[PDB]
């Protein structure tokens, strides 16, 4: 929302303007530390590991303890 | 150019004269108001003035009254 506010400031013509480029740069990488994909894959993992034997345990609809 | 967007140039096109030939400036300026008739020196001779908007843009006409090649040029 700030670069659409950043851009609609400084007209379309906005990294070609002196600071824009920066701020852009700026942003993406930013933007690059926050693709949390990763943190599903892994948590994904994590669970499928439990779902190995956990998610579905109705096996013992009364189990013994 | 703007002094803001420098990637590409704002308005930008060559100076050739009535023959197709280069205009090899040197040291060029502008008139008092800037009137876009700047004037500009040339390599050696055929000292020109130039506009910029209108479709005349460019080139308007060569003045010689020396030989030696063009150092600089100046308005007032």
């Amino acid at each position: 929302a700030y670069m659409k506010r950043v851009e609609d400031v400084l007209g379309k013509g906005w990294e070609n303007h002196v600071e824009g480029q920066k701020l852009k740069q700026d942003g993406d990488s930013f933007r690059m530390k926050l693709n949390t994909q990763e943190i599903f894959d892994d948590w994904a993992r994590k669970v499928q590991q439990r779902n190995l034997g956990v998610s579905g345990r109705i096996f013992t609809i009364e189990s013994t303890r | 150019w703007s002094l803001d967007m420098l990637s590409h140039p704002q308005d930008s096109m060559e100076l050739v004269h009535k023959q197709s030939k280069a205009v090899a400036v040197t040291s060029m300026s502008f008139p008092v108001g800037d009137v876009n008739n700047f004037v500009v020196g040339s390599e050696e001779g055929s000292v020109y003035t130039a506009c910029r908007h209108g479709s005349k843009a460019g080139i308007s006409e060569m003045f010689e009254g020396h030989q030696g090649p063009i150092t600089g040029i100046h308005c007032h």
